[PDB]
RNA sequence: AGCUUUGCGCAGUGGCAGUAUCGUAGCCAAUGAGGUCUAUCCGAGGCGCGAUUUGCUAAUUGAAAACUUCCCAAUAGCCGUGACGACUAGUCGGCACUGGCAAUUUUUGACAGUCUCGAGACUG
């Protein structure tokens, strides 16, 4: 429940932020977080969340 | 350009009268006499050279608190083929547009 | 890290492959598609529907109208193009 | 004279929202519903019903997802070439181009970069 809170918290972030500065594409370092932020923001598909397993 | 809202500028409460049968209301969609002058200048409009309603329809009563207790008393009730419901009209020109743009980005 | 090179066209062609911007007898040189005649290549789901409106000789209405010159505009703006008000308000 | 108690109703804010909020209309209930409790003690809720209603916006599917007509059609450069007209086989204006116009003097560009106090210098 805590995870798929920060992931709706993320998504919500990302729709305070406009349109036309979405992020294209959602770099996740977690690697089961993907799928939440896509579940939460599946209204939004305008930004692909691509891996990176280099975490930085 | 469309020429018709000319023949209904009133400064009336004016409604959407519409999602009713093709032929349901198609002359007494203004009969009823919920209020004093019931759907005052208003008809149902349709698409020309088809003999076919478009659906929505002129409702539009000149008195703005009777329309509003009748669109609540008579929202979705029996009218002919098709019981449709009452919702507030748009009445959005261009004159709007501009107004809309202006004050939407800055 | 390869900068734009003066009299040169190899360093920009690198920059953009590492940003990642990259019978009478013959051969068939066919390759048709449907393309509006604004010249944007319609969707395949955008091209049937522009099919069917074809079929139906009706078109989109006001309302489709308005939301198609809306997401138009949008999409427009986007391919045109905070930082300094977030670090002059820290 | 200033403040304030139960606070009330208005308006703003914060939070909560299935266990909750409320009607509860069925019933008991300030003339006590309930116990290990408080117990020679206290006195106000509980059983069952039903929802969490007002609007706007984006998107989503569809051929169309709705607010007063509609799909349609013409409008609102040069050199040579063939005659027409003129001037002494030659010269000129206009009519359309049946061929061409990326090879030094005009249009398919010898252009671009750098430095210094409108001007000068260096390199590819």
């Amino acid at each position: 429940l805590a995870k798929w809170k920060t992931a709706e918290e993320v998504a919500a972030l990302i729709r305070s932020l406009p349109v036309e500065e979405q992020p294209k594409q959602i770099i996740v370092t977690r690697k089961g977080m993907l799928d939440p932020l896509e579940v939460h923001l599946l209204d939004f598909p305008n930004i692909v969340i691509k891996g990176s397993e280099l975490q930085l | 350009e469309d020429p018709s809202l000319l023949e209904w500028d009133a400064d009336d409460f004016r409604i959407f009268c519409g999602d009713l049968g093709n032929e349901v209301n198609d002359d007494i969609l203004a009969r009823a006499f919920s209020r004093f002058p019931s759907f005052l200048k208003a008809k149902v409009i349709r698409d020309k050279r088809t003999g076919k309603t478009k659906g929505y329809g002129f409702v539009s009563f000149k008195d703005p608190s009777d329309y509003v207790r009748a669109m609540r008393e008579m929202n979705g009730k029996y009218v002919g083929s098709r019981p449709i419901k009452l919702r507030k009209s748009m009445w959005k020109d261009r004159n709007l547009d501009v107004v809309r743009k202006k004050q939407k980005e800055k | 890290e390869e900068p734009i090179v003066n009299r040169g066209l190899a360093a920009a062609l690198l920059l953009c492959q590492n940003k990642g911007l990259l019978k009478d007898g013959y051969k068939p040189d066919v390759k048709i598609e449907y393309v509006d005649e604004t010249g944007r290549k319609l969707t395949p789901k955008e091209a049937f529907r522009q099919l069917s409106h074809r079929f139906h000789g009706k078109g989109s209405g006001k309302m489709k109208t308005e939301r198609r010159m809306k997401k138009l505009d949008e999409e427009a703006l986007l391919k045109k193009m905070l930082g300094t008000v977030a670090l002059l308000q820290e």
